[PDB]
Parts: C-alpha cells; structure tokens; sequence
C-alpha cells in the first residue's frame, strides 16, 4: 500500500483526489459553480494492500498512485486531510483510467 | 413623610373607612411604599391583610407521595439543597448524581424543574417510600 | 458440547445466563425496576458442538463453559428452564468475552 | 488478540477509543458540545483473534495496538467499560489508518 499525508487506506480501498471543476467555457462564459455538481473524473493518491478474494497470496490494486480514473455517482466516503477533501471508494468500484 | 399621612389619605379615598386606611397603612409599612399590593375577594365578613415573603409561587408539587407532614397535607423541610432547571427531567442518568450528592451530604433536595416525566418521578417516589430520601419535585 | 440443566444447544448455539441487573448505586440511590432494561453481561452456561463452515472436521465454539461474555441487544432466544431465564444466541453473535 | 480493560473482542472485532472532540478553533473560538457529533477518528486499544475466511488457517487484524484510524460513521457498537465509552468495530468496516 501507498500513504498520502499520514494516511493509508486498508483493505483494497483507494483514495482519490477529485480534479477541480470547470467554470469557464471553451468560449469564455463563466459558469456558475452551484451547478457544477461532482466531479467523475480524479487522481488516484494513495491505494491499499488489496483484498483477499482468493486464499494464500494478497492481490495487488488494479490502480496504482499517480493515475487518472472516473469515479460513479455514488461509493464514496469523504476524508478531511489537512482540511481538503478526498474521497475513498473500492478497488471494483472505479470504472476505468486515462491512459495515455 | 410619615405613615399617619398614608393612612390619612387611604382613609379619604375609602369615603371615610378607616380600616381600609390602616390597612393599606400596614400594608405598605410591611412591603414598602413602592411595593406589590393586590385586592382581591374574602370569604370572611371582615378584610384581612396576608404578606407573602420569600419566593412563593402558584405551583405544587408533581406527586402527591412526597408529602411529610400531614397535619396540613405539605412538604416541608429546613436546610435544604435546590436543584433547578428550565429543562424537563426524564432520564435516569439526568436525576442520580443530585440524588447522590444529596444522599452523600444528607440533606434534603427540592428539584425544581419545567416537568418530571415519568422515568424521574418513579425513581424519586421509589427512593421516598422505600428508602426514606428527602426529596420534593 | 456441554449441557447444562439436562439440555445441550445444538451446532455453534450458545446457552447463557444473564447477570444480575443493578439495583442500587454507588453511592446509595435505588434504582426502578422497569428501567433497567436488558443486561448484556452474561455468563456461558453451556456450549454446543459446533457449526461445519470447513469440510471434514467440525469447528469448536470459540467460548468455553463459564466464560463471562458480553451480548448484543438483539439476537437472542429466550429458554425457560426449571423455570428460570436462560438465552440462547449464536458463537458469531458474541461481541467479546472478558478474560481475567 | 489483545485485551484491554479486562475485555477481549471475538473473532475479527476491534476495540476502539474516540478520540477528544474539538472543543476550539485555531485561531480560538469556542464551539457549542452540541454539534461536535461523533469523533471518526480512534485510536485501536484492543484487537481480536481474527475470522476463519480461509480453511486451516486463522487470519490476524489487519490493524495492531496502538494504531489511529478512521472510522465509518455507522458499525459501531458501544461499550462500557469502567463507567467510559468504547466502540467495538469489525476489521473490515475500519477505512484506513494513519502511519507515521
């Protein structure tokens, strides 16, 4: 597992920092940010040791520190690290990563 | 200046009556000249003056059990420890630890309180007439 | 398993006792009967044989006869015998025993 | 499993302490007790022997005595031990603890 700012999460939990929401448009309208909603896409900041599915040997994350990956609507936990936000989801909750 | 000339003009405004004079004449030798007098009706033939000292308000008490004095059906005790809130109280854990200094110290505690609801009131009626704890809600 | 007052609990099922509830306090102040609730300190009476989550060999209760153990508030089963209480729950059910 | 208080927690369950709600700021305004609400970060004091996911074998906590962790804010179950509050949690339901 990987620690970010004292913290590392447990099990196959990983910690993501959601990427900041847009408020200006590609033709120079700014947005009002109570409609903005929350933000799909993140950076995976920290990852866990891994679940336990099948017995003997520990299963590493799919994601490792450093990617980019959209996040569902729903299943995530808020956690207040040097008060800023970060969310905590499930290794299988993630839906895909940019690769590049 | 003086309290002849208070019953003087009590008994002029009372056409003549001068026991309405001296007793409104006591009445503010008692409370003071600024202080709180309120007529109200008798049941007797004659008028009557009553002074109220201390803090005395229109509430009894919550449970007819507490009673130990029955020569006039009342509670009364000397020396004894308040307990007061503007709280309603219900719980248990919210009634032991004054129970417990007043059990500790061995004095009696008057709780004055918005309501005692029926958790509190079982317990403090439990620990009258089991134990014997001066105790008035 | 044990059997206790002529009669075992089956499979992982544990048969307690449950402590006294408190009538007086510390200090001296006596307590209502119909507040006090459900205790759930309790002490094992008799233990079963035990469940079967692993074939071949049978896995024995984690707790022994006589161990003094703490209850959830729910999960039990009341057991009236010589016509006194006694509460069945389950080896999984137990929240956690206190050793001395 | 490790014992704390003369209490020891059953299979994968955690003991845990709250940590001290916030009672000031930073810059040195009072808060009211009444909003505090729960505290999700503990401190573990006592840990289990662990569950029997695997055939054979028993698995340890994830978590020791003496770690900081952060708690979900629900799958807790409260204990009282010497007239002060403790919460019991499973091993799974901790998010992540804090490394230094």
């Amino acid at each position: 597992g990987q620690a970010f700012r004292k913290f590392l999460p447990l099990f196959d939990r990983v910690l993501v920092e959601r990427s900041a929401a847009e408020t200006v448009t590609k033709g120079g309208i700014m947005l009002p940010e109570k409609s903005q909603g929350k933000v799909l896409q993140a950076t995976v900041v920290a990852v866990g040791s891994g679940s336990k599915g099948k017995g003997g040997e520990i299963q590493p994350v799919s994601v490792k520190v450093g990617d980019k990956v959209l996040l569902p609507e729903y299943g995530g936990t808020k956690v207040v690290l040097d008060d800023k936000d970060y969310f905590l989801f499930r290794d299988g909750d993630i839906l895909g990563k940019y690769v590049d | 200046t003086t309290p002849e000339e208070i019953a003087q003009v009590a008994t002029i405004s009372a056409n003549g009556d001068k026991e309405i004079g001296n007793i409104i004449s006591d009445a503010m030798k008692k409370v003071g000249r600024k202080g709180v007098i309120t007529v109200k009706d008798g049941k007797t033939l004659n008028d009557e003056l009553e002074i109220i000292e201390g803090m005395k308000f229109d509430r009894g008490y919550i449970s007819p059990y507490f009673i130990n004095t029955s020569k006039g059906q009342k509670c009364e005790f000397q020396d004894a420890y308040v307990l007061l809130s503007e709280k309603k109280i219900s719980s248990i854990q919210s009634i032991v630890p004054a129970l417990e200094i007043a059990n500790a110290h061995r004095k009696p505690l008057v709780i004055i309180a918005e309501d005692v609801d029926g958790e509190a009131l079982s317990t403090l009626v439990l620990n009258r007439l089991k134990v014997g704890l001066q105790v008035v809600a």
